[PDB]
RNA sequence: ACGGACCAAGGAGUCUAACACGUGCGCGAGUCGGGGGCUACGAAAGCCGCCGUGGCGCAAUGAAGGUGAAGGCCGGCGGCG
RNA sequence: AGUAGCUGGUUCCCUCCAAAGUUUCCCUCAGGAUAGCUGGCGCUCUCCGCAGUUUUAUCCGGUAAAGCGAAUGAUUAGAGG
RNA sequence: UGGAAUGCGAGUGCCUAGUGGGCCACUUUUGGUAAGCAGAACUGGCGCUGCGGGAUGAACCGAACGCCGGGUUAAGGCGCC
RNA sequence: GCCGUCGCUGGCAGUCGGCAGAGCGAGAAAGAGAGUGGCGCGGACGCUACGCCGCGACGAGUAGGAGGGCCGCUGCGGUG
RNA sequence: ACAGAAACCUCCCGUGGAGCAGAAGGGCAAAAGCUCGCUUGAUCUUGAUUUUCAGUACGAAUACAGACCGUGAAAGCGGG
RNA sequence: GUCUACGGCCAUACCACCCUGAACGCGCCCGAUCUCGUCUGAUCUCGGAAGCUAAGCAGGGUCGGGCCUGGUUAGUACUUGGAUGGGAGACCGCCUGGGAAUACCGGGUGCUGUAGGCUU
């Protein structure tokens, strides 16, 4: 899986194909964070295969649909439990992020896990995602935004329009 | 000096240029290699086939007579269907006349 | 290089299976082979007479000659870029009736009956096989049970 | 690029006679038109054979023409051969035939005509049988040539009845070793 | 009669995808182009047809 | 790695014989006069026919002595039964 | 004009098709013969057959892995008689 | 009811050159400490082959080539060269 | 777009004219049939048939093979 | 009993852990091993086939076929 | 329910031990004149019918060993095809498909053809 663009949360339901022994096999569900649905179904078969004697040939996808964020206009803290392979082992991690959508927090996770650990998305298995209350957060980087009277300036504002004009008579100002 | 010893590299590529053709099959195979004692009698069976020639004619004609005698006793949408009928050059020949006559 | 020995490389091929050595069951000798029959060649090491050559072990041929103890088999052999129809004499211990055509002969009889029976009943029945089609649309009842949620398990060094 | 082989693009077949004969080409012009402008496949087959080489146009013997023209249902049909009708002295009685050929040997003409038969030329067949109706197309034996004795498995291989190439024939000429068990082997 | 109607059609000669491809050398699910992309073939067909 | 400073002219799959297959032409169970003879180009061409001797083909096979290329039915008789 | 399985050279244009360094035999290893790979000439048909593919049936196999409180072989440690 | 899918016109015969030093890559693999080493299997390549990218390069990546215009791409890229 | 090759073993002899009558590309076999009874004098080009015309696909090449040269050199028979 | 680790006799267990000329692998238990009895299929003969393979030779081998035989009560087996 | 003769497949049928076996069988069993063969009538062969199910044999039993068959092992190990994936390597991950075997746990413990008997 390539963590291309902002990921989406998918609800994927599958089962074993019915057989004479078990005319109605049980249904299984998974939360899949993927770029599109075609990827979402592929990763489902990769996870259920790891947990059950199942695979695409001997099973079917009963339902694939996007799970929309329930409060996209509200700030939340997310706790993400994941395991990943490094160059020399496998590790479990718990990470926290502040976002508006759960799929956004997961996308932050992939970009962050790539930045801080050189982890490609094919080695990362997100186990669990939960919305966490400000009192239950552990990471100091997230907790410092739990401040009802938060305030801070924007020092040394870098000039981003550096080629319009390309040549100018006046030097830029970084204080605003 | 020393050289390469053996390889089959490039050999399945050459074999398939003119195809690995299967052997030709005829409906009559040669009796070469069959049991000499059994082949001797088969030749004798063929050699006297003509002995029962008259008997075969009588049965075949008799069998034909019975065979002939037994025989001689024994013997999408309704709109689109209609349009497909009219558009048929033969079947719709009269129908096309009817619409033309009425049109006039 | 290797040797050109007749039985080189047949240590396992011609050996008898596990705890299946000893006497050869006599039903092996009671089978009836007729000209045109399809037989699977399988060398049996218990009988060293009329042994098929290793290249013919696991090939399937056609009977063309029948003698007191053996049969003549026309079996394709590929040598380099050509295939040769080879004629071998193999004692009937080292062969068995091929069941590859039996499924076909069963189908021919079933086909003809359906063809005959349907003809007198004025109906068109399917006769040609078909590849497995994509499965048709269907409903999956949940029976008021939420699908079980699955999650990946944590890593553990169970070393 | 397209994945295709080009070794079989050009079909090897005659589109015209290698012969520069002007009378042969006048017949080819005649039957080019007939083959094109009629739905008759007899015209197409004749046209094709006018292109064929000498060894693809074997001569038809008089005896063989009579044998094939004597089969039931072939009465009063025109025998047509794109080739030469040779004579067969081994025949005693010649019936009344009606034949069309490119050539007829001098002695075969007298025998055919003396029996009341008729000898056409392929320009006369077109006027008589524009579509080839009522004809019996006949061919001489194609493997009736000394060369086909020498073709097949090489003479020194088992069950190879091929004829070898020997300057002279006799006891001293390729009969010792490989042709009898007494000298080495036989196969 | 899909077989007859389809073989009657010559193989469609499509143009290079306008807008490029992601990576022809890997599967679609890997962020490439090869393999089954299900209904996502239509987006490709618009850019090539 | 070797030949090549530069320019011109010269400079290397030919001819005879044998064989094989393909193609073209003539005649055709035949065919061929090549050796011989007759009657400026011309040493050519034309002709021979009781000049076809002869070659190749039309018969193979065997070491050789040698042999050497479809049958069936009807009626009658002798023998065996 | 000795022979050379060895070195060097081998002369105009366009169009089409397009290799092999492999098999076997050889006083064979810098070379030949042989099959394969190539080209050319066709011919016999056509407008059933075939296939460097899958499907469905049915056989063949002893490598990957696994086993050694199963045979063979190698091998560590205690325990009970 | 030409009895699975798919695709495709096939069969056949003569004559035949060059070749018979190979080498490289994924995977598998023998010897060797290893080697741009020696020896194998499979496929694909270079040899015989240009072209875009890898600055440069027999083999890597993309893609194979009649002479052109427009458009779009692959692999690769987008400070300046 | 143009060049060539290959394929359709494609089309054109119908320029059938005042002794005339203009067609045979059209989804779906076989006749623009024959009959017996109930003013003007006109109408392009073509077709070296080894010629001309149409449609579709294709085009790398050493060693090597083949074809075509209204490519080129010298001499002979004919012809200009 | 002499007789002992080992002589010979007896009973029991014993899937081959023995033997089958030889290298190894395969095969084999009223046998393919061991012991007796009779014997010369290790004889005469034409083709087909397999292995190496070029689908050539030899060598070796496989099914038959036609004679003479051996053995066995016989079915059969045997031309090393 | 079951046996005898001849079998097919050849352990679900074998091996160890225990229990029970009506009828007919199959046996053990009693002899050596004859046939036949032994050092030995033990075996083999022959002639029998006093006794006995003791044994063979049949059925059953055993938290039986084996064997057959499932579960687990495990979608694990291994693997076909893919990438200008990771890593200095050793190797590893992912994509597309296939997919094992121990230990451990459970279930089972001959079926059957031809002919002929016994079993009210
Ligand atoms: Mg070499
Ligand atoms: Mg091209
Ligand atoms: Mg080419
Ligand atoms: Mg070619
Ligand atoms: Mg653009
Ligand atoms: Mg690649
Ligand atoms: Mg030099
Ligand atoms: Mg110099
Ligand atoms: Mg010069
Ligand atoms: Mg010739
Ligand atoms: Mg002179
Ligand atoms: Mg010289
Ligand atoms: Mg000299
Ligand atoms: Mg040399
Ligand atoms: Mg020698
Ligand atoms: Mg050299
Ligand atoms: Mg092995
Ligand atoms: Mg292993
Ligand atoms: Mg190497
Ligand atoms: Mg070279
Ligand atoms: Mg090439
Ligand atoms: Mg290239
Ligand atoms: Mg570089
Ligand atoms: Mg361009
Ligand atoms: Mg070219
Ligand atoms: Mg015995
Ligand atoms: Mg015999
Ligand atoms: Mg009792
Ligand atoms: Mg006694
Ligand atoms: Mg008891
Ligand atoms: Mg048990
Ligand atoms: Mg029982």
């Amino acid at each position: 899986m390539k963590a291309s663009g902002t990921l989406r949360e998918y609800k994927v339901v599958g089962r074993c194909l019915p057989t004479p022994k078990c005319r109605t096999p049980p249904l299984y569900r998974m939360r899949i964070f993927a770029p599109n649905h075609v990827v979402a179904k592929s990763r489902f078969w990769y996870f259920v295969s790891q947990l059950k004697k199942m695979k695409k040939s001997s099973g079917e996808i009963v339902y694939c649909g996007q799970v929309f964020e329930k409060s996209p206009l509200r700030v939340k803290n997310f706790g993400i439990w994941l395991r990943y392979d490094s160059r020399s082992g496998t590790h479990n991690m718990y990470r926290e992020y502040r976002d508006l959508t759960t799929a956004g927090a997961v996308t932050q996770c992939y970009r962050d896990m790539g930045a801080r650990h050189r982890a490609r998305a094919h080695s990362i298995q997100i186990m669990k995602v939960e919305e966490i209350a400000a009192s239950k957060c552990r990471r100091p980087a997230v907790k410092q935004f739990h401040d009802s009277k938060i305030k801070f300036p924007l020092p040394h504002r870098v000039l981003r329009r550096q080629h319009k004009p390309r040549f100018t008579t006046k030097r830029p100002n970084t204080f605003f | 000096a020393k050289s390469k010893n053996h390889t089959t590299h490039n050999q399945s590529r050459k074999w398939h240029r003119n195809g690995i053709k299967k052997p030709r099959s005829q409906r009559y195979e040669s009796l070469k290699g069959v049991d000499p004692k059994f082949l001797r009698n088969m030749r004798f069976a063929k050699k006297h086939n003509k002995k029962g020639l008259k008997k075969m004619q009588a049965n075949n004609a008799k069998a034909m007579a019975a065979r002939a005698e037994a025989i001689k006793a024994l013997v999408v949408s309704r709109k689109l269907h209609r349009l497909a009928y009219i558009a048929h050059p033969k079947l719709g020949r009269r129908a096309r006349a009817r619409i033309a006559r009425g049109l006039r | 290089t290797n040797t050109k020995g007749k039985r080189r490389g047949t240590r396992y091929m011609f050996s008898r299976p596990f705890r299946k050595h000893g006497v050869v069951p006599l039903a092996t000798y009671m089978r009836i082979y007729k000209k045109g029959d399809i037989v699977d060649i399988k060398g049996m090491g218990t009988v060293q007479k009329g042994m098929p050559h290793k290249c013919y072990h696991g090939k399937t041929g056609r009977v063309y000659n029948v003698t007191q103890h053996a049969v003549g088999i026309v079996v394709n052999k590929q040598v380099k870029g050509k295939i040769l129809a080879k004629r071998i004499n193999v004692r009937i211990e080292h062969i068995k009736h091929s069941k590859s055509r039996d499924s076909f002969l069963k189908r021919v009889k079933e086909n003809d009956q359906k063809k005959k029976e349907a003809k007198e009943k004025g109906t068109w029945v399917q006769l040609k096989r078909q590849p497995a089609p994509p499965r048709e649309a269907h409903f999956v009842r949940t029976n008021g049970k939420e699908p079980e949620l699955l999650e990946p398990i944590p890593y553990e060094f169970m070393a | 690029g397209v994945d295709i082989r080009h070794n079989k693009d050009r079909k090897v077949r005659r589109k015209e006679p290698k012969s520069q004969d002007i009378y042969l080409r006048l017949l080819v012009k005649l039957y080019r038109f007939l083959a094109r402008r009629t739905n008759s496949t007899f015209n197409q087959v004749v046209l094709k054979r006018l292109f064929m080489s000498r060894t693809n146009r074997p001569p038809l013997s008089l005896s063989r023409m009579i044998r094939k023209m004597k089969l039931p249902g072939r009465e009063n049909k025109t025998a047509v051969v794109v080739g030469t009708v040779t004579d067969d002295v081994r025949v005693q009685e010649v019936p009344k035939l009606k034949v069309c050929a490119l050539r007829v040997t001098s002695r075969a003409r007298s025998r055919i005509l003396k029996a009341g038969g008729k000898i056409l030329t392929f320009d006369q067949l077109a006027l008589d049988s524009p579509k080839g109706r009522g004809t019996v197309l006949l061919s001489g034996p194609r493997k009736g040539r000394e060369v086909y004795r020498h073709f097949g498995k090489a003479p020194g291989t088992p069950h190879s009845h091929t004829k070898p190439y020997v300057r002279s024939k006799g006891r001293k000429f390729e009969r010792a070793r490989g042709r009898r068990a007494s000298r080495g082997y036989k196969n | 009669h899909f077989k007859e109607a389809n073989n009657f059609l010559w193989p469609f000669k499509l143009s290079s995808p306008r807008g490029g491809m992601k990576k022809k050398t890997t599967h679609f699910v890997e962020g490439g182009d090869a393999g089954n992309r299900e209904d996502q073939i239509n987006r490709l067909i618009r850019r090539m047809n």
